[PDB]
C-alpha cells in the first residue's frame, strides 16, 4: 500500500526512492546451444533435492 | 566389454516432460571391477519402462 504525503513534494532525494535489491553484474553475452541449457537445468535439479 | 555391471535404478524420479520419449534424472554410486589394459568397461542403465 502506497501512502499519500506532501513531505515528498520536492523531487530532491539521494536514492531515497531508488533502493535496489541484489548485487548483479551484467555484460554483453554470446549464447549457448539449446542442449547446453538443458544440461544446466537438470543438474540444478539434482543438487537441490529438497527444493 | 567383458566385465559389465548394471546400475542400481531403485532411485526413481522421472518427469514426463514428453510422452513420446521420456525423461529422468538420477544419481548414485557404483563399484565396477578394473578391466584389463587395452579394453573398455561398460555401465548399463535401466528404466522401469521397457523400450529405451
Amino acid at each position: 500500500l502506497c501512502s499519500s504525503d506532501s513531505g515528498t513534494s520536492s523531487g530532491l532525494l539521494p536514492s531515497d526512492r531508488v533502493l535496489w535489491i541484489g548485487d548483479v553484474a551484467c555484460q554483453p553475452m554470446t549464447p549457448i546451444p539449446e542442449e547446453t541449457f538443458l544440461e544446466l537445468k537438470s543438474f540444478s535439479q539434482s543438487e537441490f533435492p529438497d527444493i | 566389454c567383458d566385465e559389465m555391471v548394471h546400475a542400481d535404478s531403485k532411485l526413481v524420479s522421472c518427469r514426463q516432460g514428453s510422452g513420446n520419449m521420456k525423461e529422468c534424472v538420477t544419481t548414485g554410486r557404483a563399484l565396477l571391477p578394473a578391466v584389463n589394459p587395452g579394453q573398455e568397461a561398460c555401465l548399463h542403465f535401466t528404466a522401469p519402462g521397457s523400450p529405451d
